[PDB]
């Protein structure tokens, strides 16, 4: 919860960041730990809530 | 970083009164005189007030272990760690490298 | 993992498993209305939850820009020794 | 010296201190839901709150200012009504945040009490009104001193902290706590300010700095090791206000005790009290030239025709006590700004006029006699704490100004749950050993900590008592 938090609070203060950039960044570069969560979506305007 | 960058962008002094929560005898430890062991004229300076703080679990460290760990090695495993993952890189990845 | 366009034995599978006392995870591919690429993503993501590596390289292709993400959220506990 | 020695040693169990412990900046959190804040009419869009809107703003939640007039401040009913209409039609709100302690003015009408607290008594009683589930942060400026860096902290900013400390009991789920904040606006204290409002709990007293953040807490300072400096002789007449009173006899005598010369008592009815013959009987017997008086301390021109004519010529007012006060108790919810200005009218008023006819003559020491309430805080002293933790702040204003100001915090004198008695000899003893160690706000307070940690953590959890050992031994014992 505190990590969906404080990369929610980051990509508030962000232009407009590319998602699939987010979504490679979040695959490729942080370690998969046992507690896990998905957010899949085609449209931001959800992604965010 | 970026809180560095925040704090010297501002102007910030970040010198603050001793920590009280280390079990040092603050109010019995100054005095103006330059000159007298145990005693300092000095009322304030940088700190780290969360430096024993710790995720002992996220390494596999226990409790018992931690409370007997120096707090300069806590700092570095996490500030390492924290280095890592800033650079784009897997700390868990490194593994062997 | 069932590879239909729709889930059909899910249920079986479900009730043999939590009547046999095992951990195990069922999920399906695609489902009733729904098989564009957004229910495949979310079929693998679901996967990857529930434990499976799944190689994200080739669905988010090899290399992107690299965006900068917050670290990790530590949840610290005091330790020091006492006096 | 046995005794001596079992004496002291008792004496220095029952010695503490407030202080702002430094802690860490919490990382914070999003603002969750609507906010709403409400401001006075008179700062209108200028320093602290359209910042602190705009970092609501950045923090999730949505702003929801309310301009509120001076006047409307004190009503609790139109306030509740202005709550309601500004408002109304909305969804209700997650917390409240109050900047209606930052207004420096009195309120019209009722001249000895200050427009923060009656107006934070009506906001908060107003929300009781209400009914409404959220929780009130209420912030102040220059209300404390986290260290010597600070200006000495203003007294109507005082009071509402002890208001509020003695609301937080009482009503645990509305009042949620307070954070003072520096004289500037600015944009980073704001951003620390909605970080920290929007955190989970515990952090119920603080304040915000340029230097960092701290949390008011509690600590031991015992004076065996601190060396005696202008040990206390008082040569010359010693002002005692309300001296007929139990307090007051009891340091009347005390000073009778040794180096008395005349001790100019001050009371309402002086003669007519229940006592005063024998109370003058026998401090002439131990040789001090009494004088007693019937005059309110309040009125100006009675304290000063006091001072010009009943002050022998041959003895210079140089000790002054403060002890009299009348004990209205009321409870948060039957408050009114006339039963404040009661109660703050002798304390408040006395103190200003007695400092304000000095200076023109030397004073050894002007002492005040705080509560325990000031600073531990106690259900039911909602009407009697404010002035307790006013006269804190002042003892600090004239201790900057340079004179020897001293705010001594009692207990429960011999003459509650948890709290053990004072007896004369024993804090008359405690009283010499501060005036003599010069301390600026000394607390002689004596607690078993294994009944009241336990039963102060039951009525509020909270942090203050984390620097005493007893405190935490006792908090882990249950
Ligand atoms: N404004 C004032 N001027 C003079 N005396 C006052 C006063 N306000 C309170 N007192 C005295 O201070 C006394 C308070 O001491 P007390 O022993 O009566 O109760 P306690 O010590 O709890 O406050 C009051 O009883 C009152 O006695 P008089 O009314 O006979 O003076």
């Amino acid at each position: 919860r505190a990590q969906a938090r404080r990369l929610h609070t980051h990509l508030a203060r962000h232009p407009h960041p590319d998602p699939t950039d987010i979504a490679h960044a979040l695959a490729t570069t942080r370690t998969p730990h046992e507690h896990r969560a998905a957010l899949v979506t085609d449209d931001h305007g959800t992604r965010g809530p | 970083p970026e809180g560095l960058w925040e704090l010297v962008d501002s102007g910030t002094d970040a010198i603050a009164g001793f920590p009280l929560d280390r079990g040092w005898d603050v109010e019995g430890m100054y005095d103006p005189d330059a000159e007298a062991p145990g005693k300092t004229y000095v009322k304030e300076a940088g700190f780290l007030y969360d430096a024993g703080e710790f995720d002992a679990g996220f390494f596999g460290i226990s409790p018992r272990e931690a409370v007997s760990m120096d707090p300069q090695q806590r700092l570095m495993l996490e500030a390492s760690w924290e280095a890592f993952e800033r650079a784009g890189l897997d700390p868990a990845r490194q593994r062997g490298t | 993992i069932e590879t239909t366009a729709h889930p059909v034995l899910a249920l079986a599978l479900e009730e043999t498993i939590e009547a046999t006392g095992s951990d195990a995870r069922v999920t399906g591919t695609l489902r009733r209305d729904h098989g564009d690429l957004t229910q495949l993503h979310t079929a693998l993501a679901t996967a990857w939850t529930h434990g499976i590596d799944v190689d994200w390289t080739a669905v988010l292709g090899d290399r992107r820009t690299p965006f900068e993400l917050p670290t990790y959220a530590f949840q610290r506990q005091r330790y020091w020794l006492e006096p | 010296w046995r005794r001596r020695q079992r004496e002291q040693s008792a004496l220095d169990d029952l010695r503490y201190k407030v202080t702002w412990k430094p802690t860490a900046v919490a990382d914070g959190a999003s603002a969750t839901g609507t906010w709403l804040v409400v401001v006075p009419e008179s700062l209108a869009g200028g320093g602290w709150p359209v910042v602190v809107a705009r970092a609501v703003d950045q923090a999730g939640g949505r702003p929801v200012v309310l301009s509120v007039d001076a006047a409307d401040g004190a009503d609790r009913s139109r306030l509740g009504l202005r709550i309601h209409e500004a408002l109304g039609e909305g969804p209700v709100p997650d917390a409240v945040v109050s900047l209606l302690a930052l207004d420096p003015s009195a309120l019209p009408g009722l001249p000895d009490v200050p427009q923060a607290l009656a107006s934070t008594a009506a906001l908060v009683q107003a929300l009781l009104d209400l009914g409404l589930e959220a929780r009130l942060w209420c912030v102040t400026s220059g209300a404390v001193s986290v260290s010597g860096a600070d200006g000495p902290s203003a007294p109507e900013q005082a009071a509402v902290w002890g208001f509020g400390r003695v609301a937080g009991l009482e009503h645990p789920h509305l009042w949620a706590g307070l954070v003072d904040l520096p004289p500037e606006a600015d944009e980073r204290t704001a951003a620390r300010l909605v970080g920290v409002l929007a955190g989970a709990g515990g952090e119920d007293q603080v304040a915000l700095r340029s230097s960092g953040v701290f949390v008011r807490r509690l600590v031991r300072a015992p004076a065996s090791e601190v060396p005696a400096v202008r040990s206390w002789k008082p040569g010359g007449t010693v002002l005692v206000t309300g001296g007929t009173g139990g307090l007051g006899r009891q340091v009347a005598r005390w000073l009778a005790r040794g180096g008395a010369d005349h001790l100019l008592l001050v009371s309402r009815r002086g003669v007519d009290a229940p006592g005063a013959d024998e109370l003058v009987d026998e401090l002439t017997d131990l040789g001090a030239r009494v004088t007693v008086a019937a005059c309110d301390v309040a009125d100006r021109d009675a304290v000063q025709r006091l001072l010009s004519e009943q002050v022998p010529s041959d003895a210079p007012l140089t000790a002054v006590i403060h002890t009299a006060a009348v004990l209205d108790d009321g409870v948060i919810d039957s408050l009114s700004p006339e039963r404040m200005e009661q109660v703050l009218r002798v304390k408040v008023g006395g103190a200003v006029h007695l400092y304000e006819l000095t200076r023109e003559s030397d004073l050894s020491a002007f002492v005040l006699f705080s509560s325990f309430g000031s600073t531990f805080g106690l259900p039911g002293l909602g009407n009697y704490a404010p002035g307790n933790a006013a006269l804190e702040a002042l003892a600090e204003q004239w201790r900057a100004e340079g004179r020897p100001a001293t705010a001594v915090g009692w207990g429960t004198w011999a003459g509650t749950h948890g709290i053990h008695e004072l007896e004369p000899a024993l804090a008359t003893a405690a009283l010499e050993q501060a005036l003599e160690r010069d301390e600026s706000s000394p607390v002689i307070i004596d607690i078993d900590w294994e009944r009241f940690a336990v039963a102060f953590h039951a009525k509020r959890p909270t942090r203050g008592f984390e620097l005493v050992p007893e405190a935490q031994a006792a908090l882990e014992a249950a």
